[PDB]
């Protein structure tokens, strides 16, 4: 999925 | 100063250090013969003389380093004063002589080891430092600042009117090195000294800040970045020091970051300085709207710095779905806006953010349309409090960009939709599924580039995670038909994503997925029977599907699937997928998994038995090991973190196996307990391992119990090591687990599971935890703790658990820590007060009326706590008053009924989610006083229903059951009587079958049915299974 770094 | 015999011996040894035969004959001689109480003085005198006077670069350097290492462990305190004086004067003479730069650095580090509280004054150095700072040689000035960095106490020793212009000269020195040294030494002062000393140098901050523009003039970007790195440390220490010149440093970093002819280090550090203010002084950032405006502006600028000299993004379209490591400023900007947003909230950041977002989405610069998307993605979580209500506008902005001509803007739009699907969940799933799903699904077509297809697919993972099966059902077929196409890509990362997306769609879809099993499972098997990650993800998808559809459907392909697992397992990222798939298969097959343990468990047992793997290393080889993420260091100690991370992973799996299989796992319990669980507590260099060992203990025991000398012995061993850890464990978070692990252990083992040796050692452990908790919390001009609330919450549990298993006997042992408890009760901070109140509440249950010795010691504080502004304190207090009249009726008569007035007041924003708990306990306490020993009973009745606190509801209703079986009986309160019961039942707070037939008796004396005409169909069906 989409995450933050 | 040394006998020529000694010199040549030691000179041979130190020269031998750089050459293995010649070499460690020497360091064995050094370690075993010369680092002794009889030779240390000679050895230190030698090395000091070598470093100071030898004209051989190597020997001088080595000796200076050796001296530094050896002066520490001697230690310099136990050295005869007359040799210390000799060593000092020679080091100093070497420092003031003609040496190489690196050697004077090592001389500096050596000299620093000769300065201490314990040690006789050394005014020659102080005088030497002052004259050296005035030298024309930069290395002399630099080395002096370096010494002040190691021993910042020296800054106190020098007259203030000399040290101040020294730093001001240092900040504006012609040499960059000296400047960096000056700044380092300045910040180091605050790093080491008490806050009471800070105001001595603090006044130098404006001088430092005014020196910064000079770096831009000289084009010294890297020196600037070094100075930024020091300032960042200073902001974490004393943010408020920056209050008066906050605007200029805000505008300076703005100026640096906008100058994009500069090399990235100057601009990333500048941004970090900005960022770090939000993390250390948020009130300050909020009180100045120029901050948020600047932070938003510059992060946006930096997020546009993608695909430089490549407007087609050709390099980006052709690469895989990983980050381009070269886009450093872009990445730094994303993390920065995220961190600040998380700290300041949307009320402050949303407005300036969207001012630019409005503008950038329309630009022809695709990079700005892209950047607008990523910025919203980073700020969404931290600005959620506000943006969660502006959700159709956001979609109105973002969704039209999903078909942007540039594929990197499309990607960006997929990013936002995915990101906000997480941060605004589950509300965005319930209210925007009709917009988000069609938009994402549309990007799955093979019309779009691989990168956009893949990212749309990723966003679907985010959405699914909090979308119910009912929301997904009409989209499932469309979703899957499209994803099957991604599955036929020639690009590997597209296939891998497709698998993962299907998996987690399946996980959310659950039984709604059963109709898709037949079309998918064969396509998966074909993939597996043919690229390690692909197979791993394919195995994950297969078992997640299996868990969704249930055991029966899964059984159509389970044995073949298992045979393929076996092939994969016994043939590094693949291993993780396999381990998880095994564990998921166990969840599915339940007890039918048991024959597969001999395959699954032994690999885990190995990884979980990993020893701490630590090599004690030298100070030079220190950073050297920490380049790699899998290694960390903290004498100096090199720990292999990933090996111990995998130790935790294996233990977590063993946990779940144990938890799922219960008694069927007993055969492993003894081994896992003695070889893995208990030794893990002694892993002092890894927190996770220690916690994993602790949580494992109760679950291991329950396994063996469910299936005895072994059980009793292991519990005795495990409880003792847990108890023994309470007095040694330095980490408060880990301490909490130990107490929690004891509670669960006690709950498993049952009655009287502790000997009174253990009860004693437990008390010493509790007292130590309380003592250390008190001191850590007993701690502004320069600056603006749930971890400890939580530790005290489980200490409440364990004491309560120990009281219960001893059936009261632990009252004796707890006597010895009441002074600690009493201190907490009166203390200012509510956290310490709440703890004490809960403890006293537990005490009276087993010690009523044993507690008359304590009565007037807490009741004065308890009665105050009743009216306290904190709901947590009122509740705990109300409970104590209640349990006073329940377990110790006559010892508290003179207190309970005078307070009966205050309870009637607190009982009436009371019936509201925040304090609904507090007022129900007071309601219970009133019912307890009324029972133990009459306008009050009618007042208590309209405090009903009791729906939150279960303990409180339990008493209130069989007080209601006994009040009848006056104001409650007959009359026309009969509809309020029934409903009071229905609400408690329906809310699952009420134990009530006592009251149900008390009610049924009343309904018999009548109109009986009409009382339930109020309730809807779902609650009526419950009523019929109730009455």
């Amino acid at each position: 999925g989409i995450y933050k770094k | 100063a040394l006998p020529e015999e000694v010199n040549r011996t030691l000179l041979q040894i130190v020269q031998a250090f750089a050459s293995n035969q010649i070499r460690s004959v020497a360091e064995k001689a050094l370690s075993e013969e010369w680092i002794t109480e009889n030779n240390i003085e000679y050895l230190l005198t030698f090395l000091a003389e070598q470093a100071a006077f030898s004209q051989d670069t190597t020997v001088a350097a080595l000796s200076a380093v050796l001296f530094r290492k050896l002066a520490l462990k001697a230690p310099i305190t136990h050295i005869r004063k007359e040799v210390l004086a000799q060593i000092r004067s020679s080091l100093l003479k070497g420092f003031l002589s003609e040496r190489a730069d690196s050697i004077r650095h090592k001389l500096s580090d050596a000299i620093a080891e000769c300065v201490q509280d314990d040690l006789p004054a050394w005014p020659e150095l102080l005088q030497a430092l002052i004259e050296s700072l005035k030298s024309g040689n930069p290395n002399f000035r630099e080395s002096s600042f370096r010494i002040l960095t190691t021993v910042p106490y020296l800054i106190t020793a020098v007259d203030i009117n000399s040290i101040l212009p020294i730093f001001q000269s240092g900040f504006t020195d012609a040499s960059d090195n000296v400047k960096i040294a000056a700044v380092t030494a300045f910040v180091g002062y605050f790093k080491q000294l008490p806050k009471s000393e800070w105001s001595k140098l603090g006044i130098l901050l404006p001088s430092l800040l005014n020196s910064l523009p000079r770096f831009l003039d000289d084009g010294k970007d890297d020196a600037l970045a070094s100075v930024f790195e020091s300032l960042i440390e200073l902001v974490e220490l004393a943010p408020k020091l920056f209050k008066d010149m906050f605007d200029q440093i805000i505008q300076f970093t703005d100026m640096v970051i906008k100058n994009k002819d500069l090399e990235p280090p100057a601009r990333t550090t500048a941004l970090e300085l900005l960022t770090v203010f939000s993390e250390n002084a948020p009130q300050m950032c909020k009180s100045n709207q120029n901050y948020g405006q600047t932070l938003v502006m510059v992060t946006l600028i930096m997020m546009t710095e993608v695909s430089i000299d490549d407007d087609d993004a050709a390099e980006w379209i052709e690469s895989d779905d990983t980050d381009d490591e070269e886009e450093v400023t872009y990445d730094h900007a994303r993390q920065a806006l995220d961190r600040v947003a998380l700290k300041l909230g949307g009320e402050y950041l949303a407005a300036p953010l969207f001012q630019y977002l409005q503008q950038m989405i329309t630009s022809t610069e695709w990079r700005e349309r892209f950047a607008a998307m990523m910025a919203l993605s980073s700020a969404a979580e931290g600005c959620a409090d506000v943006l969660i209500g502006e959700i159709p506008k956001i979609l109105d902005m973002v969704i039209p960009l999903i078909n942007d001509p540039h594929p990197r803007v499309q990607y960006g739009c997929c990013n936002v939709l995915g990101q906000i699907s997480t941060d605004f969940s589950p509300f965005i799933q319930r209210t925007a599924h009709d917009r988000i799903l069609p938009a994402l699904i549309s990007k799955l077509t093979s019309e779009c580039t691989s990168r956009v297809q893949t990212h749309a697919a990723a966003a679907l993972v985010n959405f699914s995670e909090f979308a119910s099966k009912d929301i997904l059902e009409p989209y499932l077929d469309s979703l899957l038909t499209n994803l099957l196409v991604l599955l036929q890509s020639n690009k590997l990362y597209v296939q891998e994503q497709a698998l993962t997306t299907i998996a987690f769609i399946a996980e959310a879809a659950k039984n709604k997925f059963i109709k898709y099993y037949d079309t998918l499972m064969p396509l998966l098997l074909n993939v597996l029977k043919v690229n390690s990650v692909l197979k791993g993800k394919c195995m994950e998808c297969a078992t997640l599907i299996g868990f969704a559809v249930g055991k029966e459907k899964f059984h159509e392909h389970s044995q073949e699937l298992i045979s393929i697992l076996v092939a994969l397992q016994n043939s590094d990222a693949l291993r993780s997928y396999l381990e998880q798939s095994w564990s998921r298969i166990c969840r599915i097959l339940g007890d039918d998994f048991v024959p597969l343990l001999p395959i699954v468990i032994p690999p885990l047992l190995i990884t979980a038995k990993a020893t701490q793997d630590v090599g004690l290393i030298e100070e030079e080889e220190a950073a050297n090991f920490q380049q790699y993420p899998d290694w960390d260091v903290v004498k100096h100690i090199a720990i292999h973190t990933s090996v111990l991370d995998d130790k935790v992973s294996a233990m977590e799996l063993l946990q779940s196996y144990a938890t799922l299989l219960r008694g069927q796992f007993a055969v492993y319990v003894k081994e896992v307990m003695e070889e893995i669980a208990l030794p893990s507590l002694d892993f002092y260099l890894h927190d996770g391992v220690r916690a994993a060992g602790a949580t494992l203990i109760p679950i291991l025991l329950s396994c063996l119990l469910a299936a005895n000398e072994e059980l009793v012995l292991l519990w005795h061993k495990a409880s003792s090591k847990l108890i023994g850890g309470l007095m040694s464990e330095p980490m408060p978070e880990i301490t909490q687990v130990y107490h929690n692990s004891l509670v669960n252990g006690i709950k498993v083992m049952g009655d009287n599971c502790l000997s009174e040796d253990q009860l004693a050692a437990f008390t010493k452990g509790v007292s130590a935890n309380l003592t250390d908790t008190y001191e850590r919390m007993q701690d502004d001009e320069y600056n603006e703790d749930f971890t400890d609330e939580d530790l005290l919450d489980e200490i409440n549990k364990s004491i309560a658990a120990v009281l219960k298993t001893t059936n009261g006997h632990y009252l004796k042992n707890l006597e010895n820590i009441w002074p600690m408890i009493n201190t907490f009760l009166l203390d200012n901070e509510p956290i310490l007060v709440i703890f004490a109140l809960v403890v006293i509440g537990d005490l009276i249950q087993y010690g009523g009326e044993q507690t008359a010795s304590m009565k007037n010691a807490f009741i004065p504080k308890v009665t105050e706590c009743l009216i306290s502004p904190d709901a947590r304190i009122r509740q705990a207090a109300s409970y104590i008053i209640g349990v006073c009249a329940q377990y110790a009726p006559s010892t508290y008569a003179d207190v309970c009924i005078p307070t009966l007035d205050t309870l009637v007041q607190i009982v009436d924003g009371s019936k509201l989610e925040e304090n609904r708990s507090s007022t129900e306990n007071a309601s219970a306490a009133i019912a307890k006083i009324l029972y133990a020993y009459d306008t009050y009973t009618a007042n208590w009745f309209k405090t009903l229903p009791t729906i939150t606190d279960k303990e409180a509801a339990s008493f209130n209703y069989q007080f209601l059951s006994q009040l009848i079986e006056p104001i409650v009986c007959a009359q026309s309160n009969i509809s309020a009587v029934v409903d009071s019961v229905i609400q408690a039942l329906n809310e699952r707070s009420l134990e009530g079958q006592t009251v149900i037939s008390s009610v049924k008796k009343l309904l018999g004396f009548l109109d009986a049915m009409a009382i339930f005409n109020r309730y809807p169909a779902d609650i009526m069906e419950k009523v019929h299974k109730w009455f």
